[PDB]
RNA sequence: CCAUAGGUUAAUGAGGCGAACCGGGGGAACUGAAACAUCUAAGUACCCCGAGGAAAAGAAAUCAACCGAGAUUCCCCCAG
RNA sequence: UUUUGUAUAAUGGGUCAGCGACUUAUAUUCUGUAGCAAGGUUAACCGAAUAGGGGAGCCGAAGGGAAACCGAGUCUUAACU
RNA sequence: AGGACCGAACCGACUAAUGUUGAAAAAUUAGCGGAUGACUUGUGGCUGGGGGUGAAAGGCCAAUCAAACCGGGAGAUAGCU
RNA sequence: GUUUAUUAAAAACACAGCACUGUGCAAACACGAAAGUGGACGUAUACGGUGUGACGCCUGCCCGGUGCCGGAAGGUUAAUU
RNA sequence: AAUUCCUUGUCGGGUAAGUUCCGACCUGCACGAAUGGCGUAAUGAUGGCCAGGCUGUCUCCACCCGAGACUCAGUGAAAUUGAACUCGCUGUGAAGAUGCAGUGUACCCGCGGCAAGACGGAAAGACCCCGUGAACCUUUACUAUAGCUUGACACUGAACAU
RNA sequence: CUUUAAUGUUUGAUGUUCUAACGUUGACCCGUAAUCCGGGUUGCGGACAGUGUCUGGUGGGUAGUUUGACUGGGGCGGUCUCCUCCUAAAGAGUAACGGAGGAGCACGAAGGUUGGCUAAUCCUGGUCGGACAUCAGGAGGUUAGUGCAAUGGCAUAAGCCAGCUUGACUGCGAGCGUGACGGCGCGAGCAGGUGCGAAAGCAGGUCAUAGUGAUCCGGUGGUUCUGAAUGGAAGGGCCAUC
């Protein structure tokens, strides 16, 4: 009786770094904050971490907190 | 029904409602609420559940 | 003896020009207060017909 | 009581057989629906009655749309 | 033959000879090919009967929208760049 | 007098063996129970299948019975071989 | 005594006795859409249904449930109007 | 006990020894009073047990008489059958070998026998499972129905009182 | 308009009498050398019974059907949808009658915004007061909280307080993700029109991941749609919803 389990949610990051992507794409997936939004970037109220302009995929580690930031860039 | 399915009808000239859930064993009140009304297109208040 | 129809499917189907079909989207005539407005406004207008279904669709016609 | 019922005689007509097609009186189920009861298969198969070289139907209390067509039956389209 | 798999001790066959199992009609779509070509084509019928009439009708060139309705645009929306 | 007793024909079939492509699609041999009774038998009528009949076993209804046989629906359907 | 003709003859069936019950005759019940029959050319000491199955001592308790008998106050209640 | 799982319950009998049988006890898993209870003389091709007689049932078989089986002549079948020049042992293997590997043994063929094997022959496993298979049967399974029953309307009226 | 009388009044219900429809498997006569049948006389019932149609109840007497699947053979036992962790081998996904748990709800604030605050536990002192209520301080520093099961996350708080409020608004959607498909989810930004803040700005419900039901059939409201000759209507559609 103790066998169960739900459908996998296929979460994950979709867009990795090094890649041209365009406005409004998933890039990650996530519960919480684990990766964290930053430049060009939204965070969805499941907190897809979604873009807002053409180009890049830059992760960088800023903060104090040593957190996960997703950025777009443009060249 | 524990929690029932309700609805908030426009005190305009228009037929029309939202509609929501209330529960009865904490409102014994009816609900006022203001919202778009999209016939004059303008904010009205609502009432008048069911 | 010609084809019978599939009534079902020419109720729920018309053709258009490029050889699609249209077709109207579920969960539209019951509950829908538990719903969403923005998935309800998703859901109002009319859509094609998918890749692997027009097989299903052409032999019902 | 009249008369009817009834009895005798006599004439005319019928009976019954036959393949199918026709008009009617009765009328299933397997099957399909992926089960099954609504429905289907079908008023099919089958039983019965009656006539003819054909039968039945047939001159509108029918259609249409303000223009009109003009009895019945058969075929092709409308139309899967 | 069925099988993951058979020499298999899984099935079938005693042998020969003859017969025996994806056809038919009307619809639809696709390919190939022939004709004609913004056109193509007739069916039932008439008919010295495959000729020739017959073009009633079907398909195609314009779609969109549930529809009235509009039209290289149409639908939603009070309204779209 | 006796649904009495023993035991022939008559009815039946409890036990063993043979037989089990047999003499026989249920018998033979040697034993076996009833044998004036609710029996046995000849002849001929009656009851027709979702029906009969049955001192009842689901037994018998033409060697075929949890619904006979024959002709039809019929090339019933068969995701099975 | 009867029974599965053909792997079962018995403790299974049936019996006389017992009890319950239906039954007023044009009876109940059965075949039959009806007619007409059987019931029986009988008449509650007769006929059917049901259980137990000679004889002797016997057969106790329960109407909560299901089924049967009695009624006519109330509630509800079809078709009709 | 036609009912008792434990169970061959326990105690007597019988016997050399008796899970059966007989008599008794009760702790009746789970007898019981008309889907009867308990006894019963006789009856039963009924079930069980003991005892005498009796004998090839047996230790332990032996002899004999006839009918086949064997031979001669005559007639002359059958089921089964992929093909066959159809040995054993150990091992491998669709997992138990006449056929594969290795090895041993073996001149060719009849006839009388015996059946251990050829997963022998007869019937597309009856028990098992599956098929969205079938037949019958039961009930407070579902849907209808013959039938039984209630009422209204028509066949159907005349007067009296409430 | 409350409760009741005299009598016209259409008929319904109850009792009594009559006979003439209907019944007679009582008698007598005829057809007729006849236990059928018909006709007549007569007797007894008599608007009862009985037949047809409609309707209610009963109704295995009878017919047609159903009674699922996974399964370490079947049945009994258990389970079938959705969420969370591990098994998942560091992209996604990955089975079993593998190991462990939850959901079929809640909220008019628990939502939006602005301004603001930071908890658990222990020690000390303190009337009833207690191992632990309410006060003050210290250590500590998320062990606490997050409506709930788990995981991730949260200090710029997503935890807690108050004021103002309805963005739990509509019409759209570049693009993306995830499913074979139906679908499901994220979404910057545009037009209109609101709330909060002085403003930059935020708000298309709740910190997220479950809290659900296709189609058909029918209910209710609205309608630049249709309306079987025409004008209407009934119905059908569309939008909203049950
Ligand atoms: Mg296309
Ligand atoms: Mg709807
Ligand atoms: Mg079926
Ligand atoms: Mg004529
Ligand atoms: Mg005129
Ligand atoms: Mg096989
Ligand atoms: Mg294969
Ligand atoms: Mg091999
Ligand atoms: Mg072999
Ligand atoms: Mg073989
Ligand atoms: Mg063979
Ligand atoms: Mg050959
Ligand atoms: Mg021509
Ligand atoms: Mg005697
Ligand atoms: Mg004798
Ligand atoms: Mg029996
Ligand atoms: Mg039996
Ligand atoms: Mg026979
Ligand atoms: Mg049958
Ligand atoms: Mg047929
Ligand atoms: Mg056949
Ligand atoms: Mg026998
Ligand atoms: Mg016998
Ligand atoms: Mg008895
Ligand atoms: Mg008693
Ligand atoms: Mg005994
Ligand atoms: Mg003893
Ligand atoms: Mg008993
Ligand atoms: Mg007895
Ligand atoms: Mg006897
Ligand atoms: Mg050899
Ligand atoms: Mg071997
Ligand atoms: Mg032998
Ligand atoms: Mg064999
Ligand atoms: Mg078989
Ligand atoms: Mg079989
Ligand atoms: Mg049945
Ligand atoms: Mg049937
Ligand atoms: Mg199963
Ligand atoms: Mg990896
Ligand atoms: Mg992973
Ligand atoms: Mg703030
Ligand atoms: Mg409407
Ligand atoms: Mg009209």
């Amino acid at each position: 009786r103790n066998g169960r389990d739900s459908e996998a949610k296929r979460l994950g990051v979709k867009r990795f770094g090094g890649e041209s992507v365009l406005a409004g794409s998933i890039i990650v997936r996530q519960r919480g904050t684990k990766f964290h939004a930053g430049a060009n970037v939204g965070c969805g109220r499941d907190h897809t971490l979604f873009a807002k302009a053409d180009g890049k995929v830059k992760f960088e580690v800023k903060g104090p907190k040593n957190r996960k930031f997703i950025s777009i860039e443009a060249e | 029904g524990i929690r029932e399915k309700i609805k908030l009808v426009s005190s305009a000239g228009t037929g029309h409602f939202y509609t929501t859930t209330k529960n009865k064993r904490t409102k014994p009140e009816k609900l006022e609420l203001k919202k778009f009304d999209p016939v004059v297109r303008q904010h009205v208040i609502y009432k008048e559940a069911k | 003896p010609k084809i019978k129809t599939v009534r079902g499917a020419a109720k729920r189907f018309k053709k258009t020009g490029k050889g699609g079909f249209k077709h109207k989207h579920a969960n539209l005539r019951h509950i829908l207060t538990k719903k969403a407005t923005k998935r309800k406004r998703h859901l109002r207008p009319k859509a094609m017909v998918s890749k692997g279904d027009l097989g299903l669709v052409i032999a019902c016609l």
